[PDB]
């Protein structure tokens, strides 16, 4: 019988009813390494950790993709003025940061 | 002095609060429910039981036929059968071969067990809710009284006045129609009186156990006697009450949610945890002491020696303590992080006392008051063991209870990294749009 | 057959219909509702009356001092007055100079007038609604029966099933707090048990008429017996019943809207003319008659002979009928424009009979069915010249009643003039839009 924190009352035959409560004592280490962290919370709250993990991978994915898109956009908007004008000097700071090939 | 609060509708566990009148020593009260009963207003629609199909001795007339007549009896049946020719002991009985007729009437009535066992059909309404409350405050010992849980009716518990109610939730375990049998109730949709359905629950419907009127639909056909013997053979649908007893549902005593037993004499729904109750208690002014007579505590620090977030009081902490004078002082933690088992603590001059508590947090950062002075206790709890436990939880869990100060650190670094990449991209757009849109001309 | 309808919850107005089950003569149905008994479920909370202060004999202990306990009594005082020299006839009653005791016990309890008068306070709930109804159908005479107003109750009125569906509106004159006094009720909130305000209403609060507990709260104070005369001088607020009688509000029955009168012993509001009632009357089939038996009526011509839109039936008209054979007809208008005084007309051949009717429209257009036939007749009515009268409104007014058929003409010609002028504009724009733009081209 799956006994939750709210408790379970079971009656067996003519015996008086017995109430049992399941204290939140799972496996896993709440501290320490990430794998033990995730297993402790999965045993504590299975559905919550699954949706939480899915949300967190989702939010890091969208943020990382949007960031790289923003960055590569800026990279283009940095090089293209110099790209188009091959005969100018490409400032060293721009050269190393919006990292650039030296054009002819 | 009037103090208001909200207390969870959970019977066993006491509810501790510290009513505080500025200028007086804060007096510590305790409110413990011991009964909370949902009493619905009910009326008896009818009662049902096994029937008895009594057969009057049939009348048999020789060389001639009687007729049937109707009498005001539950499920009365008459059927004159022709050419009976009965054969009693000591010879045949009725002279005339053919032209012999037997009346053979039956009728239905309450069995001799109705008075002992009988289902009772009830229609219930919203009704009232009342409870038995146990109060302590200051030096006054525990005093109990019965109160009506509604926002208006007060109760003079000892010398304090107490107003409890309403329940935050109007839930009751009972549907519109219920049936009580023995000592258990069932949420059955019983047939409205006078529409019994010949053998499922309503086949005998007597308004009261001793009511002369009676409704009965046992489908009492009356078969002819055969082979020249004297008897009244009938076929009849078996007792609806018996069928109901065999195919009885799970009783509401075993199926009701929130865990309340059903008691019977007023038809209570006893001790189930639904929502919370407001509390409005007027403490007598004579129970408040002046501050000057009570110790004032300063230069406090608390150090949680041990703590495991178990259901019982699995936390021991100590408090470094300096006072104004010796005496007895109450203690309390307002927040829901931890519940303190001790109520008052004796305090020397410049001692250090200990208290016990129960918490649900991995990291129980809670505030504790000792005679109008707060201390913050941080600690770091450790998992309990032994799984199933017989006693209820003494604390209330919150959503931010299981986060263990590395998981916090992880969601911190994750959101920080995510925001940092996003904001870096934003600043990148700013600088490119600055050097390029402007600052090339 | 079953006939369903709806009806004004009015008290003297008869409700007239014709049941029409095809192939039979129409049959005339009359329902009259003679009281409207809205019965609210109530619980007595507490009763109250004038207090009376019994001052038991004082204890005069001479030299020395007694002390007195708080014996449990409503609003009990007991105060020892030290330094008394009670000076009776034939000697002073004590041999000490000073250091004498005068105990001054006071105690308050219900007066004996509480037996005969008491403002008992209830708590109103939704309750049930029922009514006494009077039916008339066919040639059967009047048949009266009380009826629960709820769809779920057969209420067999004679030989027909009458189901009166739950009252359209659920309005009740009574709020949740009502206090009954004598022959009247008050829609007054009452400070309930133990919340007695100490002097306006709840000075005394007794749970029932003969209850041993009494929540007196009357602010009894005791004073020093002056100048050594034995007596227990007590000063306190006058009775709450006094001020409640003097500043008593208007009784509910004098304020209850919708002409709602109140009766007492069930605490019921009668004749309460709010909203409407559904009706479902299942008439016997035997009261009908085959259409082929029924007379033919033809070449009907009805003429209004004088009408005046009075409350009472202030219109007389004549119908010229030609007939097949002697027999009865019902005459009612299927529409609210008229109400016909005459239930049935039992009619010979080839003749011209007169019927009375009541209406408020100033050109009635009743379509009145004599013996499953039809005839429509109209004409002018004039103002009946009385101002205020005491007969309630027999007819129901609709908005399209007062327009005098010149004002109808006036608004018609006005609305036509606006619409036609705009249409003339629209035609002009189109014809210039094409003749002048596209044809020149
Ligand atoms: C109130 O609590 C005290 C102590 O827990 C107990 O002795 C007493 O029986 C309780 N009251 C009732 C009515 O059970
Ligand atoms: C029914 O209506 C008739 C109409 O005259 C009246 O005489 C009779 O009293 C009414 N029934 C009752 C019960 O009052």
């Amino acid at each position: 019988f799956t006994v939750t924190g709210e408790g379970l009352e079971y009656t067996w035959g003519n015996h008086p009813p017995k109430r049992v409560w399941a204290q939140e004592s799972g496996e896993g280490n709440p501290h320490g390494w990430p794998h033990e962290v995730v297993v402790y919370y999965y045993n504590r709250y299975p559905l919550t950790t699954i949706i939480g993990l899915c949300t967190c991978v989702a939010i890091i994915m969208v943020s990382c993709v949007t960031s790289v898109w923003l960055l590569c956009r800026t990279r283009n908007l940095c090089i293209t003025p110099y790209k188009l004008a091959p005969n100018a000097q490409v400032p060293i700071l721009l050269a190393l940061l919006c990292c650039i090939k030296p054009t002819r | 002095y009037e103090h208001t609060a909200v207390m969870p509708n959970k019977v066993g566990i006491p509810y501790k609060a510290l009513v505080e009148r500025p200028g007086y020593a804060p007096v510590h009260l305790q409110i413990q429910l011991v009964n909370t009963r949902i009493i619905p207003s009910t009326n008896l629609e009818y009662i049902t039981c096994k029937y008895k199909t009594k057969v009057p001795s049939p009348v048999v007339k020789c060389c001639g036929a009687t007729q049937c007549t109707s009498k005001p009896h539950p499920d009365y049946q008459c059927q004159v059968f022709s050419g009976v020719y009965p054969f009693m002991w000591g010879g045949a009985y009725c002279f005339c071969d053919t032209e012999n007729t037997q009346m053979s009437e039956a009728y239905v009535e309450r069995s001799e067990e109705c008075s002992i066992d009988h289902a009772k059909a009830y229609k219930v309404h919203t009704g009232t809710v009342q409870a038995m409350v146990n109060i302590t405050y200051g030096s006054v010992s525990w005093r109990s009284a019965d109160v009506y849980v509604n926002g208006e009716t007060p109760a003079k518990i000892g010398d304090a006045k107490l107003i409890i109610g309403p329940l935050s939730s109007a839930w009751s375990p009972f549907d519109n129609k219920v049936v009580v049998y023995g000592h258990e109730v069932y949420n059955y949709d019983f047939p409205e009186y006078g529409t019994g359905k010949a053998g499922s629950f309503g086949d005998l419907q007597s308004r009261t156990s001793t009511s002369n009127d009676l409704y009965a639909n046992t489908n009492l056909k009356l078969q002819r006697p055969q082979a020249g013997i004297v008897h009244t053979p009938f076929t009849q649908v078996p007792s609806g009450f018996e069928r109901w007893k065999k195919d009885k549902g799970a009783p509401l005593n075993d199926v009701a949610p929130f865990g309340c037993s059903i008691a019977l004499e007023p038809l209570r729904a006893e001790n189930c945890a639904v929502g919370s109750i407001p509390i409005s208690i007027d403490i007598p002014d004579a129970a408040f002491t002046r501050i000057s007579e009570t110790p004032t505590v300063s230069d406090l620090e608390c150090k949680i020696t041990e703590c495991t977030y178990a259901f019982d009081f699995g936390g021991i902490a100590t408090v470094a303590y300096k006072s104004s004078k010796a005496g007895n002082c109450p203690i309390h933690s307002p927040s829901g992080v931890a519940v303190i088992k001790e109520n008052d603590v004796t305090l020397a001059e410049s001692g250090s006392f200990t208290f016990h508590f129960s918490t649900a947090n991995i990291h129980p950062a809670f505030k504790l008051q000792v005679c109008t002075s707060a201390v913050t206790c941080k600690g770091d709890c450790k998992p309990p063991k032994d799984h199933i436990v017989d006693y209820p939880a003494q604390h209330t869990e919150s959503f931010t209870s299981a986060i263990s100060a590395t998981a916090w650190s992880w969601i911190k670094v994750l959101v920080g990294g995510t925001s940092a990449f996003i904001v870096l991209g934003l600043i990148a757009t700013a600088v490119v749009a600055l050097v390029l849109f402007f600052h090339r001309h």
